[PDB]
């Protein structure tokens, strides 16, 4: 997934 | 002993008649010295399996025939013991409604058709046909009223106008209904929803009208027509509105199609007062004078007692409902039937909102109304958690983050999930794919939302421009209805409230  | 022993639990539906039931549960008390409860929780057709499968929920639950063959084929239902002198006092017909695989599987009441129900006194003619309507519509904004208002949150109401010129749910073929011949997407259902949205769009009814708006409105002499059935009449009588009940409008010429539905009684499976529930049923609901004490307080319709029905018969509200009836279709009780309402309700509300076309929308529901589905374990009254559907977009736990996925695979009655994160992975790059079960993900419901979450709670929420969730506390909500969070861990965060989600921590 795309994270922060 | 189950806390359920030595006493009876009614469910019915908020609409009917639960005050005049209990009137029946008290001749019970009475004679019996056992305690019966009625209630009519929310979404109680959605409830009752989940409590159900644990053992749990009501004795006896109150629905449309529609539900219960799912419930039955699920394990949820017993079968039910008249004898041929208690099936003799109730029209076959009836009967029928309640078998499931050659077995009884409830108690018919009542059958239900909806009919056109309209104002004499702003409407002393009313139109015979749906294409009339935008015309009479356009008469009555003159004078600050509208032509017609129904709920149009429940494919249920929209439905008579979408098989008119051709839809159907499952056709009925060789004595069964085949579930992959579905025709809510043909060209009769098409030519109907199209009818429905360019009412919509022409300003003749308003897409966010639900079941309390239409029945006020009528109610209060706002709207010269709705749509409605037998439940609905209590109402408007007690109202100032001088109504008559009619004929369904036709659609290109050919009558409007109401579903038939037959409110039965199913007593739970589980169930360790099965001979009190049918004590209930058989020797004091199923009798003239139980019956009488419903209908009296909400109108049941055309009553599945023969000997009660005799006088019903010559209610010209009855006769209407036949009518409709006659011209509509009973509903299928199988399995596939909750597959299919979650299906043309989505259809119908997108379609009617502007947010997808008729196409679109009805093609939808054809692929989503023969589909399995599943649901989350963790339930919210904010967010829904079912359906998840193939192509269902969810957040998912890994083995306090979430990740986003889209839904590839539902097997197993729901049980089991294969999930996959579309961003590219060490091990591929079209995404890894996960097994999981109902406690490891939450519905990204897809449509737009219905619920704020109030102030204080703690929520999952996708971070901006990640795919991932992450615990949030809702500061607040704004009118347009966006999110203001404070992410744990990290000025506040707005965050669009279609990417917050019930935190399972806080559930739990
Ligand atoms: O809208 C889908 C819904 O339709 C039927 O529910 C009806 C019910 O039969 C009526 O008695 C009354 O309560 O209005 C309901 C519609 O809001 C089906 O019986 C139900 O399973 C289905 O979800």
């Amino acid at each position: 997934a795309r994270t922060k | 002993m189950k806390i359920e022993e030595g006493k009876l639990v009614i469910w019915i539906n908020g609409d009917k008649g639960y005050n005049g039931l209990a009137e029946v549960g008290k001749k019970f008390e009475k004679d019996t010295g056992i305690k019966v409860t009625v209630e009519h929780p929310d979404k109680l057709e959605e409830k009752f399996p989940q409590v159900a499968a644990t053992g749990d929920g009501p004795d006896i639950i109150f629905w449309a025939h529609d539900r219960f063959g799912g419930y039955a084929q699920s394990g949820l239902l017993a079968e039910i013991t008249p004898d041929k002198a208690f099936q003799d006092k109730l029209y076959p017909f009836t009967w029928d409604a309640v078998r499931y695989n050659g077995k009884l599987i409830a108690y018919p009441i009542a059958v239900e058709a909806l009919s056109l129900i309209y104002n004499k006194d702003l409407l002393p003619n009313p139109p015979k046909t749906w294409e009339e309507i935008p015309a009479l519509d356009k008469e009555l904004k003159a004078k600050g009223k509208s032509a017609l208002m129904f709920n149009l949150q429940e494919p249920y109401f929209t439905w008579p106008l979408i098989a008119a010129d051709g839809g159907y749910a499952f056709k009925y073929e060789n004595g069964k209904y085949d579930i992959k011949d579905v025709g809510v997407d043909n060209a009769g259902a098409k030519a109907g929803l199209t009818f429905l949205v360019d009412l919509i769009k022409n300003k003749h009814m308003n897409a966010d009208t639900d079941y309390s708006i239409a029945e006020a409105a009528f109610n209060k002499g706002e709207t010269a027509m709705t749509i409605n059935g037998p439940w609905a009449w209590s109402n408007i009588d007690t109202s100032k509105v001088n109504y008559g009940v009619t004929v369904l409008p036709t659609f290109k010429g050919q009558p409007s199609k109401p579903f038939v539905g037959v409110l039965s009684a199913g007593i739970n499976a589980a169930s360790p007062n099965k001979e009190l529930a049918k004590e209930f049923l058989e020797n004091y609901l199923l009798t003239d004078e139980g019956l009488e004490a419903v209908n009296k307080d909400k109108p049941l319709g055309a009553v599945a007692l023969k000997s009660y029905e005799e006088e019903l018969a010559k209610d010209p509200r009855i006769a209407a409902t036949m009518e409709n009836a006659q011209k509509g279709e009973i509903m299928p009780n199988i399995p596939q039937m909750s597959a299919f309402w979650y299906a043309v309700r989505t259809a119908v509300i997108n379609a009617a909102s502007g947010r997808q076309t008729v196409d679109e929308a009805l093609a939808a529901a054809q692929t989503n109304a023969a589909a399995e589905f599943g649901s989350s374990y963790w339930t919210s009254e904010y967010n829904p958690n079912a359906p998840i559907l193939v192509g269902s977009e969810v957040a998912y736990k890994p083995r306090g983050e979430w990740i986003q996925c889209e839904v590839l695979k539902v097997v197993a009655d729901g049980t089991r999930f294969e999930v996959r994160d579309p961003e590219p992975d060490e091990l591929g790059n079209s995404g890894k794919v996960y097994k999981c079960n109902r406690k490891e993900l939450l519905l990204i419901p897809p449509g737009f939302p219905t619920k704020n979450y109030p102030p204080g709670t703690k929520v999952l929420a996708r971070y901006p421009e990640t795919t991932t969730f992450y615990p949030a506390i809702v500061i607040g909500t704004k009118r347009d209805g966006t999110c203001r969070l404070r992410f744990d861990g990290e000025k506040e965060t707005e965050v669009t409230r279609r990417l917050v989600l019930p935190s399972p921590t806080a559930l739990a």
